[PDB]
DNA sequence: GGGGTTTTGGGG
DNA sequence: GGGGTTTTG
DNA sequence: GGGGTTTTGGGG
């Protein structure tokens, strides 16, 4: 039994081709999570790991409406309750986005969240980047391995085996190793991208804009 | 500079004192605030190294050193226990019963590290020789000066360090928790285990498969850059680890930015005993083979003992630089690790073809023995950590016509169209090799632009 | 006082 | 000091 | 000059 709500959600999402409709219903209940940081990075924890929530323009406006005396960029150490949220997969540059791995990210789309101002939360372990956890990383790798394997088995055909004569009696034979490279798929660029999941799309707000909106 | 022994240093003077000591434990230099970096380490010497032995239980006695600085680079990185350190202008005080030396490097204090063994960890990893037996392999500030009178101190302390590490445990039982009890700890704890496997999870991370004296097997993520000295078969002490309650598929240890992985000097009695006591474990592997999906990596092969000392080469170098890098060009035999994505030909029954040694041609045995000697002509389409993101898969061959890799499958070549026993084993092996988290550690020989597997068998 | 530096006598 | 940062592996 | 440090204004 997974004790990390975030780890279980995000894992099932990946284990279900990024289909948020296939993830267990008994997991789509409100999320009461402690706010670790609010700026420059808004990070919340589920008592074990921390993830970066993505607020829709609607979510912030609503918030700002029901809570005028509350600034989101100042919610650090404070707790919030995400009542309406969703999960979707997005291709990102992990070299820049630390809340991701292997150019893949599972995003927590926030639609409605209430700030339970001044609610002391129970003492927990030090929150770690879910996307740096061994198992999760392994789960993501499984995801890519499955996608890669399916791609190659559909791209590589005809048993084009190196003619045995090339490796046998290679006394007066020289070759270039790049002659062993094979395209894993029909991908356009140099980075594998033949995935089946349909990359989720949803307008989200940059944490910087919400900073200006509350203090130009 | 006058050097005083740990147990004799003054507690009252409160004046800067200097000393030479052995480091038996140390945290990784860590940032505390927007301007401070700390590094705590336990030190011992001829006057302080063991507790009143009678009811002490041979528990190691020690002093603690806390170096403060404004920059990470100004603090010492201890990869190995047993090495020596020289400090200048430190203040000694009593902190909860024990002698604590404090030195503000950011002001006027300085440190220097000396290798107790012939080479420092870094020099071992880089196969370099030490400038001399009086040259610090690491030190604070821009300069370090060793006076003639110091030579004796350093030499004697090195001699002492070995006697001490070969005679005692140095890292006594009270200095770490048994992995099979790790789940009972409230917070972080220390570990002392053997590195059974070093799996290259990705570009910047290693995943150590540790097993201690208790027999429990745990995994942990060790950054390559931070701890470049991890080597399978060696015994290490982990400073500050926590039990990961969120890992359900496998026992995991979480490390912090201040956690450290330390090895022991060649003379370490502890390390020696553990290297021999703790024996490789494959339970996790075997068990994981019954699961459609294993979140645990299983190295399916093993190279001939004569290669266990051969360094590995990433596919990236093997197929993208082997023809341009001076070093890679001089070699014809390499050791590498990868995971098989696809095996060719598809039909396992065609893995063994008939070979005509005179015409240099192979052929299907679906027509029977009329094709010559039986040989394996399998073509593996691999990939690894170094090429994980690119849109490529690389071919690694197993053509046994000349004997190379003949016993790879532990199944002597044979007409797979007739020998059901031989066909089944290979088929099964094929499912394993292409199964997620299955990796191959093999030695290959370059030939006419291709790499052939040799001295590598399945286990 | 004493570093490293240049300020080369004097701030906080 | 037996510890909690980051131009966030 | 400016830190750390305590010398708390002044050496080399
Ligand atoms: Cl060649
Ligand atoms: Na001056
Ligand atoms: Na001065
Ligand atoms: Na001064
Ligand atoms: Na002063």
């Amino acid at each position: 039994q997974q004790q990390s709500a975030f780890k279980q959600l995000y894992t099932e999402l990946f284990n279900n081709e990024g289909d948020f409709s296939k993830v267990s219903s008994n997991l789509k209940k409100p999320l009461k999570c402690y706010v670790k940081e609010s700026y420059p990075h808004f990070l919340v924890t589920d008592g074990y790991f921390f993830v970066a929530p993505y607020f829709t323009k609607e979510a912030v406006n609503e918030f700002h409406a029901k809570f005028p005396n509350v600034n989101i960029v100042d919610l650090t150490d404070k707790v919030i309750v995400i009542n309406n949220w969703s999960l979707e997969l997005r291709r990102v540059n992990s070299a820049e986005v630390f809340t991701s791995y292997a150019n893949l990210e599972a995003r927590l789309i926030v639609h409605s969240f209430k700030p339970n101002l001044q609610e002391r939360l129970n003492p927990t372990r030090y929150p770690v980047n879910l996307f740096r956890d061994d198992e999760f990383k392994t789960t993501i790798q499984h995801f890519r391995h499955t996608a890669l394997q399916a791609a190659i088995n559909k791209t590589v055909k005809g048993d084009n085996l190196v003619d045995i004569s090339k490796v046998a009696d290679a006394a007066g034979k020289k070759g270039k190793v790049d002659a062993g490279i094979v395209k894993a798929s029909a991908s356009k660029g140099d980075e594998f991208s033949d995935f089946s999941f349909k990359e989720g799309n949803t307008a989200t707000l940059k944490i910087a804009d919400i900073f200006v909106q509350e203090k130009g | 500079y006058e050097y005083v022994e740990l147990a004799k240093a003054s507690l009252t003077s409160a004046q800067p004192q200097h000393f030479y000591a052995v480091v038996i434990d140390a945290t990784f230099p860590y940032k505390t605030n927007q301007e401070r970096y700390i590094c705590s380490l336990k030190i011992v010497d001829p006057t302080l190294y063991l507790k009143q032995q009678k009811g002490a239980g041979d528990a190691s006695d020690y002093a603690t050193l806390v170096l403060y600085a404004k920059r990470f680079e100004d603090l010492p990185i201890i990869h190995r226990a047993g090495d020596i350190i020289r400090v200048h202008r430190a203040t000694l005080r009593l902190y909860n019963g024990q002698r604590q030396f404090n030195a503000n490097v950011f002001y006027s204090s300085s440190w220097a590290l000396f290798s107790t063994d012939k080479r420092s960890v870094t020099q071992e990893i880089n196969n370099q020789d030490a400038v001399s037996d009086t040259t610090p392999f690491s030190f604070s500030s821009k300069h370090a000066t060793i006076e003639k009178n110091e030579i004796s101190i350093l030499q004697n302390l090195r001699k002492w360090a070995n006697q001490y590490f070969s005679s005692y445990s140095v890292i006594s039982s009270d200095m770490y928790t048994a992995l099979n009890k790790a789940q009972a700890q409230k917070g972080d704890f220390d570990v002392v285990a053997k590195i059974l496997q070093v799996h290259e999870l990705d570009e910047y991370t290693n995943e150590l498969k540790l097993k201690d004296a208790s027999g429990q097997v745990f995994y942990t993520l060790s950054l390559k850059l931070k701890f470049p000295h991890v080597r399978t078969g060696e015994v290490v002490r982990i400073r500050s680890a926590t039990y990961d309650e969120t890992s359900t598929q496998k026992k995991v240890l979480i490390l912090s930015h201040y956690s450290n992985i330390i090895t022991f000097i060649q003379s370490s009695k502890l390390a020696k005993e553990l290297r021999a006591k703790i024996q490789d474990d494959h339970s996790v592997e075997v068990a994981s083979l019954k699961k459609n999906v294993s979140l645990n990596a299983v190295v399916l092969t093993e190279v001939d003992k004569k290669h266990a000392a051969l360094p590995s080469t990433s596919l990236q170098d093997l197929f993208h630089h082997a023809d341009s890098d001076k070093e890679l060009q001089a070699q014809d035999t390499f050791r590498t690790q990868f995971y098989v994505t696809k095996i060719e030909p598809s039909d396992v029954k065609e893995w063994v073809k008939g070979y005509d040694r005179k015409t240099k041609k192979s052929s299907s045995l679906k027509g029977a023995s009329g094709k010559g000697d039986n040989i394996f002509q399998v073509q593996f389409l691999v990939k690894d950590a170094s090429t994980q993101l690119n849109n490529n898969t690389y071919r690694v061959l197993l053509y046994t016509q000349d004997g190379l890799g003949a016993n790879f499958f532990n199944v002597k070549a044979d007409n797979l169209h007739k020998n059901a026993d031989a066909r089944k084993k290979l088929e099964d092996s094929a499912e394993l090799l292409t199964k997620f988290n299955s990796y191959v550690d093999a030695v290959v020989e370059r030939r006419n632009g291709f790499y052939l597997i040799k001295d590598t068998k399945l286990i």
